[PDB]
RNA sequence: AAGGAUUGUUGAUUUUGUGGGUGGUGGUGCAGUGAUGCCCGUUCUGGACGCGCGCUACAC
């Protein structure tokens, strides 16, 4: 229970954040991440009635204020169910532009953007016009290898999902110096769809997505496999190949050397 | 038309006012807000609360410091098909054709001079030129360092001038072992010229200079056999 | 460069130099899905009336 001179206080400053659009935000608004009770004082500003304007500050304010934890917890609890709730009721689905750049200011931090925005997402029934959005988000910014191999490594040994593999896709269409370990990871992810005794990844059908994923690996990280890895690809391809996509990666796989 | 958009710019105008209204009154709250920001942080600090990760996070902590230990992959471009390439090579040649047609119509030290060179040089076989010289462009490429360009700028000029200064000395002892480094040198500032060929132009230019100003006094006693060489390396160049 | 690059106090997210791809939260028609045919943003501020007589200039 805060103070009742504080809790008006923030009350007057949660009805400024509903039309808040331009101008200094409030003091005792850019002061709440220094408060140790950050959390209870950001309940009574009512983030779910920030407007999109707010988002973005507040998005800048807290993740550079606050530490790697508890940044997590601002994505987790108030960016991403922001970003849920105006897409789920958006008559077309789409994002707000305001919004759209607080997931970039969130990306400034990638460990708690990752367990914040990414995983829980994709971990929670993600749908594919969320990944979408999602997805060119994290194509456009700018993401160190390291943080974007783990994240990638992770996708992977989730179950397979419509949504999780958009994130892998992009990831690898990401152009990154993958570590050695991650290209191998990656050989598992595309290994475990191929039938042998396995499980229903085998028989599952594939999209598209999956293909273009497959494509991309093969396009950048070719020279990046061994042999024997190559070899299971390559029966990947004849056992679960696309129509037109799979000679495609079978050219790109041949044209690659071992490490 | 013309009452409709009356009540347009009306509607307009009017919705327009409200938003001010609201900033005034909107601007207002936060300096009383500011104001009273002292007495709220006085109560705010006096009701501060006294002093596990998640699977997960321990999980990507791992992770991240194991991805760290391992080494890092060289990432690599798609292979174009050869028809993609025969086109996309072929369009480069129409284009640079084109252009032409218009034209027509209308450890390892760097040396910055040309006698710095010959000291690095100076103990090494002639055959060892090639050698020397192509370290160099190693040893200080542009990303290895700032200012490298410059470095290499220089020696381009630099490569330049010992070309010549080559061809001037005899070499009729060892004209083979002399024709292997002169075309091995004209190779490599042929690869230099592509990247800095300004440095290489106003070298050339200087010496076209030189070249007339001994002219003047000497007649054909200044000209020599790296005269016609400098001429041919730059319709080479 | 951790004995501190960059952030509105923060910590490797950035800065300098060198190389470097892409129209892509695109739209729309077809059979969620499709190597899919066709094309190709944000907030404020303002919106000498007519007739007519006479006279006067314009022509080597």
């Amino acid at each position: 229970a805060l103070p009742e001179k504080v809790i008006k206080a923030y009350t007057t400053v949660g009805s400024i954040l509903k039309t808040w659009t331009h101008g200094k935000l409030p003091k005792l608004f850019k002061v709440i991440p220094s408060l140790r009770n950050w959390q209870d004082v950001i309940y009574v500003t009512n983030p779910e009635e920030w407007s999109p304007h707010v988002v973005y500050e507040a998005t800048k304010l807290f993740v550079s204020n606050l530490t790697a934890k508890e940044s997590q917890k601002f994505i987790n609890l108030i960016l991403l169910e922001r970003f849920r709730d105006n897409i789920e009721t958006s008559e077309d689905h789409s994002l707000n532009y305001h919004i759209y750049r607080a997931v970039k200011k969130s990306l400034y931090k990638p460990s708690a953007f990752f367990k914040g925005f990414l995983f829980p997402l994709v971990e929670t029934g993600c749908n594919v016009r969320e990944a979408t959005i999602a997805g060119s988000v994290l194509a456009k910014v700018s993401v160190p290898a390291l943080h974007s191999s783990a994240a990638l490594s992770y996708l992977l040994r989730l179950p397979f999902s419509p949504p999780t593999t958009v994130f892998i896709k992009i990831l690898l269409d990401k152009k990154y110096a993958l570590p050695y370990q991650t290209v191998d990871d990656c050989v598992y992810y595309f290994m475990r769809f191929r039938i042998l005794s396995n499980g229903e990844d085998a028989t599952r059908v594939l999209p598209v997505i999956w293909h273009k994923a497959f494509l991309t690996f093969a396009q950048r990280y070719k020279n990046d496999i061994t042999q024997d890895q190559r070899d299971f690809l390559l029966e990947t391809v004849r056992q679960r190949g696309h129509k037109d996509i799979g000679p495609e990666i079978r050219r790109e796989l041949l044209a690659g050397a071992s490490r | 038309k013309a009452e409709v958009m009356k009540e347009v710019i009306a509607k307009s105008k009017f919705y327009k006012q409200e938003r001010q209204k609201a900033q005034g009154i909107m601007e207002d709250q936060i300096d009383n807000l500011d104001d009273n920001f002292e007495d709220v942080m006085s109560e705010l600090m006096m009701t501060q609360p006294k002093k596990p990760k998640t699977d997960l996070d321990k999980e990507y902590d791992i992770k991240v410091k194991e991805l760290q230990l391992d080494k890092r992959a060289a990432p690599s471009d798609r292979t174009k098909t050869e028809e993609e390439k025969n086109a996309e090579a072929e369009e480069k040649k129409r284009e640079l054709e084109q252009q032409r047609l218009d034209r027509m119509n209308g450890s390892i030290s760097c040396p910055r001079t040309h006698d710095a060179l010959l000291d690095q040089v100076k103990k090494l076989d002639l055959d060892d030129h090639p050698k020397i010289v192509k370290n160099i462009i190693k040893a200080y490429q542009p990303k290895l360092a700032e200012g490298n360009k410059e470095k290499l700028g220089k020696f381009t000029a630099v490569l330049l001038r010992h070309i010549i200064f080559l061809s001037n000395q005899n070499y009729l002892k060892n004209v083979q072992s002399f024709k292997r480094t002169q075309n091995a040198l004209i190779s490599i500032l042929k690869s230099l010229s592509e990247k800095y060929n300004r440095e290489l132009s106003e070298e050339c230019r200087d010496y076209i200079n030189e070249m007339q100003a001994r002219y003047k006094k000497n007649h054909f006693d200044a000209l020599s056999n790296g005269d016609l060489v400098f001429f041919s390396i730059i319709g080479i160049l």
